[PDB]
């Protein structure tokens, strides 16, 4: 907000605020101009669910159960930019640079660890209409790109761009026509792109200050450590706040 | 009569099974929730993030360990040297991720530490005794609060603490090798030879009184039951212990003064750990040992190595390798 | 979490106040020369 | 099933700790 | 049986549905009547031990 | 993957070598009993 | 598909008999998620019978 | 401590009874050794 | 300039929490007059309970 | 909130109640036989063994 | 067959494990034949012989060496800036004897993974499936004497 | 990748891929670094070599040392793990 | 296939009771020499 413009850095920091998105204060409409370039978009989610396999009292149908998150405040995205270019029908955003990812990692029932990427990049929103409104509602898809950069070394030293690429404290495995083809798959590191696929929706207006802000629901795939498992998909909610100017 | 003075009575007394004293008020209670919480968190206790790049490492038994790889892991390199308690992290399993039991332990380990050393001052006093066996104590209470205190300290983050097991002492040991050079600081030779010479005047005492025992036994019964439990008679010919010795290097190097010769056995030690103890300290705040590298030069100026130029490609294989994702940047700083 | 944490200072406020009053309780005469 | 006999020799080792401490042979003048 | 199993001061009792599809913990009221010594009635469990 | 006859090691490594010295303690305590005449000789 | 008295579980039916569903891991037999069991889990129970 | 109970005994096995004891054992260990193996 | 005070007045500080172990170990066995060593005659363990 | 610069770690109100019922629920203990005594009477010695 | 497989590292005794336990063959698996001698020769033509392991190395990496001593290729650790790779120098790799007796990979998938085993001394094929051989070398009966009698004496 | 074809186009065999190849690749030609590798680093997937003269923010000298390595430079399929660590992969001499 | 668990049965069911038979018989004959009081008593 501006309340929190108000404040030092020594007042904020050890509180836990800067991790929170901001408060839009009211309802009217706003009009974005032809040169109109998104400012300050800031994410968080509030809550967290991974799609299981859930003990109902016969069945077994997919459904979310929630989660409790683990890394402690890194979760909200901030400073997002981006032009927001006006077709005709719908206006459309499409986000540039900011800090567009949020490593996070969320514990299911059973002490079962999922970490997720959470992130909004390459994001192409598209809305209803023209003038941001209390009803305006955009969304559109953005790619995940993999929770480890191919540089990671895991536990035995393998990497997809750097390290070994056998099990190198059995060196008896690479013996024979087969070589080691058995554990082929923790061999090859594969640096691997998922979509996911955020909702967004306006519904309390500043034009007077020119900022917006509002409800979204963001779903995608968690990681999978190059090949390592199967991804599960992620879903998750929150409130996001933007600086239309 | 009143309430306080029979429970001071109580507290003080050396009439009880174990002396409780005014220091096992603050031991007690520090010790065995330092005990407590070591049993589950080696036996049950998930991974930890230890480098804060969200890699949890294993360390305890039910996670696939044993006694030598099993550990309770340091916390992480996101807390550095924040107080992380149970209440300010919002659930337990928010703790457990970030490395909580490790400061739950340490914190209570150096508090029961320093308290069980004041109570050997307090029973000593209650007894008539001369009171200094807490200070020979010191020394290893100096070296615990090296690696688990002191070196967190000056490094910043309780990451770089050691690791409470044994193999993640292994990897205390080796890391702080490339990154401090331990084995050419003057005070890790100090001790060394605190330890060498330690063992030695312990096995050389304990040779030369159960060579000179008198004999009260038989050849059938055991050695040892020639002494009666106190007893006034010396047990052991102190004159012909100290003609042998007397003859074994020369005259003059032996101490026929017992009293002196039981002190030497806990000067050498002692102050070859108090010494050791700062070392780690000094070491933690970034004032490495000795660098000979490329010290020897000929006169057209081309480096010949020495034995620390072999000594510092070790240095450079273990530095290059420690924390292998955990960097980012040229210099490991920290 | 805020309940847990009422439960440590009241425990360790009991023993560290054991302590401190246990010092000042004429602690240096309770010794095995005179009384 | 293998971390199993890990702890038995843990917690066994601590029983005959309590026992030495506790039961000893209390040595006793004449 | 008062407290435990009645759900006055406790949880209670494992019941169950005739087929075994549905079950959950829940307090149950004692059947006094000839069909509490229906062993398949949780009420004559809990009329049991409170008589 | 463990190996197998490595149970058969540790509990026979324990038990075998404990329970013999439980047993030269036990005939130690017979011993001082079956001197001193008391109740317990026999 | 793979209930406890699948797995060879002999005294944990004895457990949820009486009232206890919930675990420290978070997962339940009822299957319906817990955010904290409290004391009385599966795991309270079993380090409160060896205390 | 108390005093030292009057209810002390000595417990005995005969050179006799030991081999009842150690073929009772070993009997049974080749009965039952064939089942457990299954 | 900083290791070198970080590392010798955090050495002195050390050596002179021992002068308080030593100097108050002596001052208060001092006061209570066994400070040269138990008396022969008069032993203080042996007018005490049986040990346990 | 765990880098605020509170007193004791004193977060809450709750927390005060805790501390000073602490220190003096034990104070008042010791009062009951070391308070309520002459503050007037002295000594030449090093140590005092005056009463209980 | 038999004159090859002493030239292997796994049948030297200094390759063994102390609590590591059993048959050597529980090392690998029992051996079945003899695959044939790689022989190393890049684009150019030359020939290329891998650097064998010592026995002190647990791990080491595989490098090509030419008949004077320089290094011609290797499987490289970090492969952003690479300048002696396999897909560079072009390596391939013939069979001559054993059961590949005429054979001629010329891709870098397949040179890679005979050059890895190369370095092992000869190139075996084993049966891992017999006595669950878990792939970490024993000793010889040869290793183990020596060590009981000479930690006895 | 265990068997990643185009190793050799990164940074070590004198003809460089664009989409692929690290900053320090454009080092070993002479007037690129910082300035001009500067942007072909920076900007998305090129198909050509006549791609890098689509970049916004060209000057005539720009496109001149450009036009001197054209033979050198040429463009791969852009395998998204090397696409990141372009500014900085973690090598440093 | 056989269950790698019976080893400790059959192994643990032969030695555990049978040493426990032969310390009955050991202390027996300690204080059977305990009371008789000639070179062996102690
Ligand atoms: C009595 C011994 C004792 C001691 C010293 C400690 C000490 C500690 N415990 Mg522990 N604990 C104990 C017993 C003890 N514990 C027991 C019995 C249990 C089981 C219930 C626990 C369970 C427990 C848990 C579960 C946790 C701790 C934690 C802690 C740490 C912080 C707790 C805190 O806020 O302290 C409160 C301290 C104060 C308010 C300060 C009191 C000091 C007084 C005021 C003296 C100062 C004098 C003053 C300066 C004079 C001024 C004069 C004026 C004129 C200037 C600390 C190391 C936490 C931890 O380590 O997390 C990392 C944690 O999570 N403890
Ligand atoms: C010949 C080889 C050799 C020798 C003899 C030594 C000797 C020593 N090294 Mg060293 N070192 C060597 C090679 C060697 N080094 C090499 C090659 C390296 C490089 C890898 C190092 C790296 C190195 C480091 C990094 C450190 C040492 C340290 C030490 C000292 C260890 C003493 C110690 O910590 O006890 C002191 C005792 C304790 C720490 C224990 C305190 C225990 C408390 C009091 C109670 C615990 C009670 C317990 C929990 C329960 C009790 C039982 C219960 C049932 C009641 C000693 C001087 C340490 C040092 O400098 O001192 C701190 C140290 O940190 N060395
Ligand atoms: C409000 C009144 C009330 C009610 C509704 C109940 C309800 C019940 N009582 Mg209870 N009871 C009450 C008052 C009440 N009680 C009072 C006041 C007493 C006196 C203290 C008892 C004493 C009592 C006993 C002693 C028993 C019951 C039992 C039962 C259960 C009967 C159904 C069942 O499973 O039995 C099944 C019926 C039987 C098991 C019959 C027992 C006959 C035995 C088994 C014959 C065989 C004996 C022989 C040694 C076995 C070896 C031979 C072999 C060859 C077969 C049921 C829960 C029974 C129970 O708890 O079982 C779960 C039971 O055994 N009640
Ligand atoms: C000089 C003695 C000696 C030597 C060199 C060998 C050598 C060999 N034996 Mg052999 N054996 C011996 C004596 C010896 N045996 C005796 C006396 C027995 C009768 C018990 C056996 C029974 C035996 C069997 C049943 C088998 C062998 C097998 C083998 C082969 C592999 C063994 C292996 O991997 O070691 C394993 C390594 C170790 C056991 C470590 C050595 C001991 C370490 C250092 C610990 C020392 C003890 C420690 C201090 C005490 C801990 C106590 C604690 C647990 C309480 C090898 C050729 C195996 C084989 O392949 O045969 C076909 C096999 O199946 N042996
Ligand atoms: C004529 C020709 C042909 C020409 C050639 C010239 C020529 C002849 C040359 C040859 C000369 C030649 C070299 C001879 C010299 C001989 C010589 C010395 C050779 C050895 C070489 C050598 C390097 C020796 C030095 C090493 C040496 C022995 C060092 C001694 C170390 C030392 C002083 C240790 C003391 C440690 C110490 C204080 C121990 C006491 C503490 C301790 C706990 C002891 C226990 C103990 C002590 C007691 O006291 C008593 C009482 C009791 C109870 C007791 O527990
Ligand atoms: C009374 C105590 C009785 C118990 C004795 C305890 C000793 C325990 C240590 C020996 C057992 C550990 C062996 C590992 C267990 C295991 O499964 O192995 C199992 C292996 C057998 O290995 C099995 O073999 C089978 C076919 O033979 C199959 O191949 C299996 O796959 C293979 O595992 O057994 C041994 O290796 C036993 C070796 C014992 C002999 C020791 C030789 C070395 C002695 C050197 C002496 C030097 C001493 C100097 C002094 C010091
Ligand atoms: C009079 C006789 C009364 C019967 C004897 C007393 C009852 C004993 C029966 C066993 C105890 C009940 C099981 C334990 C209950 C338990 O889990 O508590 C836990 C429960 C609350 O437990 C809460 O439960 C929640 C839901 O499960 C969550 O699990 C929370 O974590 C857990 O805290 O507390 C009570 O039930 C305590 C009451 C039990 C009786 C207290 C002792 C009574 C002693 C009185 C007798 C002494 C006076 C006699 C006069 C002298
Ligand atoms: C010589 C050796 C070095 C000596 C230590 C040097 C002094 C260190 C500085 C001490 C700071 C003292 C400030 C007050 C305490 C403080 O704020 O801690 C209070 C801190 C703050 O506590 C945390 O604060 C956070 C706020 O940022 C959060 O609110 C957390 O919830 C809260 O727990 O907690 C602790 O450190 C507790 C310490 C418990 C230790 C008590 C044991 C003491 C027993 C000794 C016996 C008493 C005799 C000495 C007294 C005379
Ligand atoms: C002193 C002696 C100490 C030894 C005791 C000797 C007893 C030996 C007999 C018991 C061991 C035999 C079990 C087979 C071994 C085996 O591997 O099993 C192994 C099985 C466990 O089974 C393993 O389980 C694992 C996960 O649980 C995996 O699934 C494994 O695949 C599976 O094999 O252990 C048992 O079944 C132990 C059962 C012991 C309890 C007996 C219950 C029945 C008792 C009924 C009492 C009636 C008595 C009436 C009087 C007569
Ligand atoms: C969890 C801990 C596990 C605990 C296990 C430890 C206890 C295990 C061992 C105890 C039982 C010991 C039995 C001792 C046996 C014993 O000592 O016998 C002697 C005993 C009584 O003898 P007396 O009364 O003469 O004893 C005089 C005393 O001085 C000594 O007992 O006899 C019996 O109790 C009944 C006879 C059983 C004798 C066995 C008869 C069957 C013969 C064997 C059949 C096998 C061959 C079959 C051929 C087909
Ligand atoms: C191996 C095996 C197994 C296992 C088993 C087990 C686990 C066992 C255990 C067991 C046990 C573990 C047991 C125990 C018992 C014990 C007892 C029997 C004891 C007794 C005691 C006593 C004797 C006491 C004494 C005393 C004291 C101390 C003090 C006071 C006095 C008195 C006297 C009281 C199974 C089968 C599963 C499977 C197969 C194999
Ligand atoms: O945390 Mn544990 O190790 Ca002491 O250096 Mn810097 O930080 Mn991390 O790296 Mn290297
Ligand atoms: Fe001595």
């Amino acid at each position: 907000k501006s309340q929190i413009n108000e404040l030092s850095y020594l007042q904020v920091k050890g509180t836990g605020l800067a991790n929170r998105c901001a408060e839009v204060v009211g309802e009217d409409s706003i009009k974005p101009k032809p040169g109109a370039k998104l400012v300050d978009m800031c994410i968080e989610p509030k809550a967290w669910a991974v799609e299981e396999e859930v003990g109902k009292a016969g069945k077994t149908e997919k459904k979310f159960v929630n989660s409790k998150v683990m890394t402690r405040q890194t979760y909200t995205l901030d400073a997002i930019e981006g032009p927001i270019t006006v077709d005709g029908g719908k206006i459309t955003f499409n986000e540039k640079e900011g800090i567009d990812y949020a490593a996070t990692t969320v514990q299911l029932p059973g002490g079962e660890r999922v970490p997720f990427l959470f992130t909004v990049k390459d994001l192409v929103a598209k809305g209803n209409g023209d003038t941001f409104k209390p009803g305006f509602q955009m969304g559109g898809d953005f790619n995940t790109p993999s929770y480890r950069t191919g540089l990671f070394l895991d536990p035995k030293g393998r990497g997809g761009t750097t390290g070994y690429d056998m099990a190198v404290a059995l060196p008896a495995l690479q013996l024979g026509e087969e070589g080691d083809a058995e554990l082929f798959g923790e061999n090859n590191k594969v640096f691997d792109i998922t979509q996911g696929r955020i909702e967004m929706e306006v519904n309390k207006v500043n034009a007077e200050d020119s900022e917006i802000g509002g409800v979204f629901v963001a779903t995608q795939l968690s990681d999978t450590d190059m090949g390592s498992k199967t991804p599960k998909k992620v879903l998750t909610k929150g409130i996001f706040y933007a600086k239309v100017d | 009569v009143s309430l306080w003075e029979r429970f001071c009575a109580w507290i003080t007394s050396t009439e009880n099974r174990l002396y409780i004293g005014w220091f096992g008020c603050l031991m007690f209670p520090t010790l065995l929730t330092a005990t407590s919480c070591f049993i589950i968190a080696f036996i049950a206790a998930p991974p930890v993030d230890i480098d804060g790049i969200r890699e949890p490492v294993a360390g305890s038994l039910l996670y696939g360990n044993n006694i030598i790889s099993g550990a309770v892991v340091p916390s992480s390199n996101a807390i550095g040297m924040h107080f992380y308690p149970i209440w300010e992290a919002a659930s337990i399993d928010e703790w457990l991720y970030n490395g909580g039991p490790y400061q739950l332990i340490v914190l209570h380990f150096l508090l029961g530490v320093s308290a069980y050393m004041g109570r050997e001052w307090e029973l000593s006093y209650r007894l008539g005794m001369r009171p200094w066996i807490f200070v020979a104590f010191s020394a290893p209470v100096a070296a615990a609060s090296a690696v688990f205190l002191v070196y967190p300290i000056g490094q910043g983050s309780f990451s770089d603490g050691m690791p409470l097991g044994i193999s993640g002492t292994f990897n205390f040991m080796l890391v702080f090798q490339a990154e401090h050079n331990i084995l050419m600081h003057p005070f890790h030779m100090a001790g060394v030879a605190g330890v060498f010479g330690g063992s030695l005047f312990s096995a050389m005492h304990g040779s030369l009184v159960t060579s000179s025992l008198i004999r009260e036994t038989t050849e059938n019964e055991s050695t040892n039951y020639g002494y009666k439990f106190g007893q006034e008679e010396e047990t052991y010919n102190i004159v012909a212990a100290h003609g042998y010795f007397g003859r074994l290097i020369f005259q003059y190097a032996s101490f026929n003064n017992s009293r002196a010769l039981h002190f030497f056995l806990a000067l050498w030690p002692v102050v070859g750990i108090w010494i050791t103890s700062m070392g780690i300290s000094t070491m933690a705040f970034n004032l490495n040992g000795f660098n000979f590298n490329q010290s020897v030069v000929d006169s057209q100026g081309r480096v010949i190595n020495t034995w620390a130029d072999i000594l510092n490609r070790a240095n450079l294989g273990i530095e290059v390798m420690h924390e292998r994702n955990a960097h980012n940047f040229p210099l490991d700083l920290a | 979490m805020l309940t847990l944490k009422i439960l440590v200072y009241t425990t360790v406020i009991f023993f560290v106040s054991l302590f401190i009053f246990g010092f000042l309780s004429s602690d240096p005469s309770r010794n095995p020369n005179r009384k | 099933m293998e971390a199993l006999v890990y702890t038995f020799l843990l917690i066994g080792t601590l029983m005959v700790i309590f026992f030495a401490v506790f039961f000893r042979e209390t040595p006793r003048i004449l | 049986g008062a407290f435990h199993v009645t759900g006055l001061f406790g949880p209670g009792i494992w019941v169950s549905d005739a087929y075994g599809i549905t079950g959950k913990v829940q307090p149950v009221a004692p059947a006094w009547g000839a069909d509490g010594f229906n062993p398949f009635n949780p009420g004559g469990i809990a009329a049991h031990h409170i008589a | 993957e463990v190996q197998f006859g490595a149970y058969l090691a540790v509990l026979l490594g324990t038990f075998l070598p404990a329970l013999f010295l439980v047993n030269l303690f036990i005939q130690t305590e017979a011993r001082k009993a079956g001197k001193a005449g008391g109740q317990d000789s026999d | 598909l793979n209930p406890m008295w699948r797995q060879g579980m002999f005294v944990m039916p004895f457990m949820t008999r009486l009232g206890i569903t919930d675990s420290w891991g978070g997962w339940s037999i009822t299957g319906e998620s817990v955010s904290n069991p409290g004391i009385w889990s599966f795991e309270g129970v079993a380090l409160s019978h060896i205390i | 401590m108390t005093g030292p109970n009057p209810n002390k005994q000595a417990v005995e096995l005969n050179r006799t009874s030991l081999y009842w004891g150690l073929l009772l054992i070993f009997v049974l260990a080749v009965l039952f050794s064939s089942y457990f193996f299954n | 300039p900083r290791s070198w005070l970080c590392c010798s007045h955090f050495f002195l500080a050390f050596f002179f929490l021992v002068g308080h172990w030593w100097h108050s170990g002596r001052a208060r066995a001092a006061a209570a007059g066994f400070e040269k060593g138990i008396n022969r005659a008069n032993e203080p363990v042996l007018s005490m309970r049986p040990i346990d | 909130t765990e880098g605020t610069n509170e007193w004791f770690g004193v977060d809450d109100l709750r927390l005060l109640a805790v501390l000073f019922l602490g220190h003096w629920a034990i104070l008042s203990l010791w009062l009951g036989s070391y308070g309520d005594s002459n503050e007037d009477e002295d000594f030449f010695g090093e140590i005092d063994y005056s009463a209980r | 067959d038999k004159l090859a497989f002493y030239d292997y590292i796994g049948n030297n005794p200094a390759k063994g494990g102390l609590f590591r336990a059993g048959p050597m063959n529980k090392g690998d698996g029992i051996a079945e034949a003899w695959l044939g001698h790689p022989i190393f020769r890049d684009k150019e033509g030359r020939e290329l012989t891998v650097r064998r392991m010592p026995a002190f190395f647990e791990t080491f990496p595989v490098i090509l060496v030419d008949k004077d001593g320089i290094i011609r290729a290797d499987i490289p650790f970090r492969r952003a800036e690479s300048k002696y790779s396999i897909e560079q120098v072009g390596v391939t790799v013939d069979f001559y004897g054993g059961k590949l007796n005429g054979q001629t990979f010329k891709d870098a998938p397949t040179v890679k993974k005979f050059a890895r085993k190369a370095q092992l001394g000869e190139v075996f094929e084993f049966d891992r499936t017999s006595l669950e051989s878990d792939g970490v070398f024993r000793s010889s009966p040869r290793g183990w004497y020596t060590y009981g009698h000479a930690n006895f004496a | 990748v265990i068997d990643y074809e185009n190793i050799g186009y990164l940074g070590g065999s004198s003809i460089v891929d664009i989409n692929n190849a690290n900053v320090r690749a454009y080092l070993k030609m002479p007037g690129m670094y910082p300035t001009v590798a500067g942007k072909i680093v920076s900007h998305g997937p090129y198909s050509g070599v006549a791609d890098l003269y689509k970049i916004p923010g060209l000057s005539s000298a720009e496109a001149d040392v450009i036009k001197k390595y054209e033979s050198r430079l040429t463009a791969k399929t852009p395998s998204p793990d090397y696409v990141i660590d372009r500014i900085n992969n973690g090598l440093y001499r």
